[PDB]
């Protein structure tokens, strides 16, 4: 029930670029997906949400159609492009895989283990 | 709003039972109580009778009691009184009043004349 | 700018009992929404502590007991102790921003 | 878009795999009151021409009034519950005295709000209608004149769209006496469905899930009546709480498979019997043997999970490889040989066996495909119409990638005859103990002679 | 017919206090705190005036006062205007089980 | 304020006969059958004495009638007594959705 | 036996704004409906508002309407009207006042005067 | 008097004949209304001394009045049915309104009368007590004078038996919910059931049936809650129509008939299962497998015939003969062997069997008779206890004739050992069918061989 | 379910006599027996009441006492004692055996067929 | 001498429907007490007719119909036939005589 990811790096802003996240579950489609950053300073906060055919997208307003997010499930991956960038994108980056609550709400359980994406220079 | 109307009344040969009829709307009916009560020319107020919610404890004066009858009907919302073996002394007018708020029977919870009519003059004549 | 607001300067020595209380708008939390705790232990990654106010996970002692009314959620730990040192989070679906984070409160024993 | 489902041949069987899954979990009730004006008498002397409507149109209103007044294959394994369960307890909360009247004060103005029961049930309100304001300011200053007569008879219609609502639910509730499935628009329109979606206490997603598919939803909702005391007639609906969202979940259609031996009647065969949907909630899956609970619209389905199993996520692998030991895999087995067809999403599983002719015809080629023996598979974008036995049917025309698996006669791996035909529930297990206990019971049979 | 002892006729110029009282028995309006005082005008209805002793209904003036003693209940009056110009009766509860009514008393001015 | 118009005082000596009124438009006491009539003493309550234009309620005389014609409604008074000497008001239902009250009559006797 | 009393009242400095309590008892207080008059020395009578049984359809009077609020209570049985920007005009005796008989909210059905009780005087100063 | 049985030991069994039977097939109704005034505070200045305890007693009435306002082996071929059936029904029609005035109204002076509802139901009324009267004379005159005083404490006692049967309905209603069996006497004295006996529709024969055992129609008896407004309190009395009175009725019981065989646990044995009541209702019989619905007293039976059957006059001859081809004959057949005894009217059957110690003893000459083997029988005027297995029993000491006819080891009629042992309901045909089968089978087995 | 009976005959009033019913019921014991007679002039009037173990004996009011009613089951007979005699005894009296109602009653059903008991000088 | 009274004087040619009246006191038949209607025609033993007033016996035409209300019960005979030439009864259960058969009427065609 672990996870995996890569993608981390030192990028100049600007320019888009590649997120990996190569969950190992080995049942990756009934559970839903998030992806959320941790920043030195200020608090954590949610990026990006999906679920199963990946028809329901939704972000955070910081930002609209910056980052764009897509999943296959039978190679059990998932993939977030870096369409926009800018200055407070450098955060380590978690691939979070929640569980379904009795209403609909997603509890953010067991978590990936980051990878830092700078972004200063 | 409280509203009353009599019916009957006027000129009786002695004896010659009698049957009077009062009236009301405008306000609800089958909770409240309502009484009868005369007074003749020249003198004052005597007591009648009472009757309570439905046909029961059907209380009467002591120097009328067996006279007089009383029955009220919650179908079509009139006061029935009945006399019989009718005197001289009875020359009087006839006014139906109401009293009782809540479902007692008791006569001491029913002695409110809260609200009034306009009464009958009933004579006896010959 | 998280619609979660708590104080991020809660600390205390082991062994008593420490409140942590984070509120938030009308739109989150009291328009029937829950909140969820976790904790952010730097090194290893942050883990759920509490979900749904009153549910717990399956590895996680009893020191935890979560509670929420109106628009103001709270965690109670009884009898501290020492491995505790965390920051901890409140978790909402806020109408606006959908998934908030709270900003975390910074708990380190004395 | 991406519909697909593979035919197993070793077990005659598609797996309609490849949907999302959106199943509701749970009940959210509200109330919904419209508010009344309890009408006297219009006090009316004459009849009048332009100032008659108005009389029956009230007369109407008040017999409506008055009359709801006076209103106050493995289905054998699945649970029966009370799908009437949270609306009639907040309906019973409401009898209780001096609860409503919180309900009527608070929701006096703002079209919704939120109030608080004596139980802390704090869901949502909304007031639909808005008869105080239009009886007391549009109808009786008009109605109630000396000799009455109104102004125009044209300022009349827009009361009719303010009474024949109301009349709607007069011969809805009669009839139905409380529950009515569907929800009509008449208690609750379009696009007010849209404002109690933005007013549930659910996910955007979710959110966005019901606008796209408003009629589903409504189709599935409850309504049950509430009180009608001091004017505030009012109704609670049920409306489905949908706990998982976006699963992929496939209809297993299954199909004879029987060999088609020359001496009639005396062909066994073991046959799948696992028809319905199943998907994986958490990780466990529930089946829906109940093909009519669950509704279909655009690769979206919609069911009701109370009557549903939460079996383990061990039936894919019974699914593929039917011989396993890891699942009971419940197959039954008869000596009927009847021709048999299915239609799944993208194709048409025919199972004829015996003098029966089987073709499959397209409109454009005449004739295209021909059925001997054995249970045969064509794709959609293969046929348009199959004619077996006496009846033809039509297959489903979505775009969609299709395959056929070649598979085995399994019920050749078994004895020539010694499957009994007179049990309506079996599994590989319980067959294969069968089975293995008549061997011993004829080698026993055999060594005593 | 038994009733209840009152003065038949009291004479009041306006602006006065009259101290009007009938009187009874204990198994009359002596005690059982059914005082009852009414107006009523030549030939039309009676009205309620003063009822259990001290309690004044709707549709009366402030200027009634009513009280009791012993066996003799009273009616007081403060500040008289022309249309007081009445009779006045008093009501009690017998204890036969029954209501009796006074004698009358007319009130005037000059 | 607007209001209803209304004679400021009429006399009539006793044993006679007034037909005082109140005039007002047809959004207003005119027409509607809402007459009210209403008498009341100096520093005392009001009280009922006309209502649906002719009909009576409890505790009133029969000598007072009502009626209404075109725009003006009507209050007749018959074989006049001591105790009448008071002021009396109109009040109707005006279309505007509220109650509209006269600017009051005085009514004495010599 | 129907009756209603007052409190409150006096000297008010202008503003100052003023919650006015009435009280009723010995009848029933749920079904109908109370309602707030006004007259001050030298005028007339003049309407100030209206409520029906529970709090619904609060009317006012025109020349009112925004200055006083009014609610009733169905716990206590108390009428509590409040009014506001208190003007010189106001000083007047205020009189609770009962009408409707069902439960029904049109205007036209709630203008019946039953029964009345006391008021009581308000006058502003400095 | 003249109670006899003759205990069959071809099939051991008693059958204790000689009882009438005064069996129920009906339900009357009536209504029981106590009439009771709805009091106010008692307006007393001070609490005095002598006036405390009717102050109390009120209070507690008036909590009694609102807690009762907020208050609204053949038994597996036998039926069931809701006893409570008309009673409610009556109840129902008074929850009408406008309905329960006219028992108020027409019932005002005499004690007892008849109505008519609006089904035309005219059965019968009674008023049992009366409040009105009571305190509208002797209580409030008295309790509301000024600073309240009582003339004397003595006087209260009568209240207090006006009162404590009011008590008694409190605390008989708030733990039953309506329904109480039996009916206690304080719903219904001895003597107004007396009275009430001479007013239902009823022959005199009953009637005098009634008086004679007022306790045990007072057992069976039933009472339902009726509404409680406009202060007219009343209940339904369900006192039971008897339909059919004095046909003699008997008690089988039914003992082990099981061999004594040398090798213990190989003992098949039949033994019959017909324990109950049994009696000629019209042309047929009624059975009561219910000994506890049924009771005894005095020779005379009163039962319950909705847990009944209508059986065929012929069970008498299978009770003679059990070997006759006219009727079913239910036995249970098994190799149990158990020691067991029962006790008829008159006299005792001991089936003990296997190493069981069996005496029956006298107190005046100690022991008195000994069971070795088979079922023996002994009259109840021959011993007094009697010791089997373990235990001890008391014979009933009731005079009359009882007799011991010789019969036969019915269980050596059939094959050693062939008989089943896994079935709970069988008769001698079916079981012979199954000894026929069986030998065809054992006799089809050995030819082919 | 037929009946037979015997005793009729002309005897001098006041001297007690027996009557005889012989009901041919193979069954008789659940059934209700009465006896009545039919005189010539007035109609028929019930005379006596018998049922099961009799215990429970009745008789017509013009008779208390002055007739004697037993039955024995086992010889399925019945009996009846002319302890008092007057002039209006002369009747054809029946022996009737009815059945049970619903509610408690004798419908009087199918009877004897009749002997004249004459009691004139 | 019986409680139960018929007129023993109905008689009528065959072809037409006859009823037959008997009424009795209050304690027989209004005391919710069932009655009962024989034959008695000369020779042949009487038997019953109709019993508790609705239901038939075995053998008999549908020309007899039974009804009871209050305390009368009647039998009507909807087209006569020839040998009805009898004499018909009731029965009830009064309280006094405790099986009481009516007088009987004697019934004839012409």
């Amino acid at each position: 029930v672990q996870l995996v990811e890569s993608g981390g790096g030192l990028v100049k802003p600007g320019e888009s670029l590649r997120l990996s996240c190569a969950v190992s579950g080995s049942m990756f489609s009934s559970y839903v997906m998030h992806w959320v950053r941790q920043a030195p300073g200020k608090g954590l906060d949610w990026v990006s949400s999906i679920t199963g055919g990946g028809n329901y997208i939704s972000y955070a307003d910081s930002v609209k159609g910056r980052f764009i997010i897509s999943r296959d499930n039978g190679r059990n991956s998932l993939s977030l492009q870096m369409s926009s960038l800018r200055v407070d994108d450098t955060a380590v980056y978690y691939c979070v895989r929640g569980l379904s609550g009795v209403m609909g709400v997603t509890w953010f359980d067991s978590w990936g283990q980051g990878t830092l994406v700078t972004v200063s220079s | 709003q409280v509203q009353l109307v009599e019916s009957g009344g006027g000129v009786v040969q002695p004896g010659t039972s009698l049957t009077l009829s009062c009236a009301a709307s405008g306000f609800t009916f089958r909770t409240y109580a309502f009484h009868w009560v005369r007074q003749a020319p020249g003198k004052g107020l005597e007591w009648l009778a009472l009757v309570t919610y439905d046909g029961t404890t059907q209380y009467y004066a002591d120097s009328v009691k067996g006279r007089l009858t009383i029955y009220r009907d919650n179908s079509k919302n009139t006061l029935f009184l009945h006399l019989n073996s009718l005197r001289r002394d009875d020359t009087a007018i006839y006014f139906c009043a109401r009293g009782g708020e809540g479902s007692f029977s008791w006569l001491g919870y029913l002695q409110y004349m809260d609200v009034w009519g306009q009464g009958t003059t009933v004579t006896v004549s010959s | 700018q998280s619609v979660l607001t708590q104080p991020p300067s809660v600390s205390g020595a082991p062994g008593q009992r420490v409140t942590i209380s984070c509120t938030g708008s009308s739109s989150n939390i009291g328009a029937g929404f829950d909140v969820h705790w976790y904790q952010h232990l730097p090194g290893k990654a942050p883990k759920v502590i509490i979900y749904e106010n009153s549910h717990r996970p399956s590895g996680v002692p009893d020191r935890f007991f979560g509670s929420k009314s109106g628009t103001s959620a709270s965690l109670s730990i009884s009898g501290l102790q020492p491995e505790d040192e965390a920051d901890y989070y409140c978790q909402s679906y806020d109408r606006g921003l959908d998934w908030v984070f709270g900003g975390g409160t910074k708990l380190t024993v004395l | 878009q991406n519909i697909t489902e593979e035919f197993y041949q070793s077990t005659c069987s598609a797996v309609s795999k490849g949907y999302l899954s959106a199943l509701r979990t749970g009940w959210y009730t509200s109330v919904i009151t419209i508010e009344l004006s309890n009408i006297k008498e219009n006090k009316c002397n004459g009849t009048d021409a332009k100032v008659k409507l108005i009389k029956q149109e009230l007369d109407k209103y008040k017999n409506a009034v008055t009359e709801l007044q006076l209103l106050m294959f493995l289905g054998f394994l699945l649970g029966v519950g009370s799908a009437i369960a949270s609306g009639v307890a907040v309906c019973k909360v409401l009898h209780l005295e001096g609860e409503v009247n919180k309900i009527k004060s608070a929701l006096l103005s703002t079209n919704k709000a939120v109030v608080s029961l004596s139980n802390g049930v704090s869901v949502l309100t909304f007031k639909v209608l808005d008869l105080k304001n239009y009886i007391d300011k549009q109808l009786l200053p008009i109605l109630n004149k000396q000799s009455c007569s109104i102004s125009n008879i044209e300022t009349v219609i827009e009361f009719q769209q303010k009474n024949n609502r109301l009349l709607e639910i007069t011969r809805e509730f009669s009839v139905n006496a409380g529950v009515t499935t569907p929800v009509s628009t008449y208690m609750l329109t379009n696009s007010e469905l849209l404002s109690l979606i933005n007013d549930m206490p659910i996910t955007n997603d979710q959110k966005k899930l019901m606008s796209n598919n408003v009629q589903i939803v409504r189709q599935q909702s409850y309504s049950i009546m509430c009180i009608i005391k001091e004017e505030v007639l009012a109704y609670v609906v049920q409306l489905p709480l949908y706990g998982v969202i976006d699963t992929p979940c496939w209809k297993l259609h299954t199909s004879p498979l029987c060999t088609t031996n020359t001496k009639e009647g005396s062909n066994i065969c073991l046959t799948r019997t696992d028809r319905g949907w199943y998907c994986d909630n958490a990780g466990s899956v529930s089946f829906f043997p109940q093909a009519e609970t669950c509704k279909v619209q655009s690769n979206r389905v919609f069911c009701d999970t109370m009557n549903s199993l939460t079996l383990p996520s061990e039936v894919n692998l019974c699914n593929v490889d039917i011989f396993n030991p890891k699942y009971d895999c419940k197959i039954m087995t008869s000596k009927t040989d009847v021709s048999s067809s299915v239609i799944t999403s993208l194709g048409a599983i025919v199972s004829c066996y015996g003098k029966t002719k089987c073709t499959a015809s397209n409109k454009n080629r005449g004739i295209i495909k021909t059925f001997s023996n054995g249970c045969d598979y064509v794709s959609n974008k293969g046929v348009d119409t199959v004619s077996v036995g006496n009846t033809l049917y039509y297959v489903n025309k979505q775009e969609g990638k299709s395959l056929y698996v070649k598979g085995e006669p399994i019920i050749n791996f078994y004895d020539p005859l010694v499957f009994p035909s007179d049990e309506f529930d079996a599994s590989i297990s319980q067959v294969n103990e069968k089975i293995n206990q008549s061997l011993a019971f004829i080698r026993k049979s055999d060594e005593l002679l | 017919q038994s009733a209840l002892t009152q003065p038949a006729s009291v004479s009041g110029s306006p602006g006065q206090s009259i101290t009007l009282s009938c009187t009874g028995t204990s198994s009359d309006i002596g005690d059982y705190d059914y005082v009852s005082w009414y107006q009523k005008y030549p030939d039309t209805a009676p009205k309620l005036v003063i009822y259990d002793v001290s309690e004044r209904p709707s549709g009366v003036s402030t200027r009634f006062s009513g009280s009791k003693s012993g066996n003799t209940a009273s009616l007081t009056i403060s500040g008289l205007q022309p249309e007081d110009e009445a009779d006045y009766y008093c009501n009690s509860y017998s204890s036969t089980n029954t209501l009796k009514f006074g004698g009358g008393t007319k009130l005037t001015v000059l």
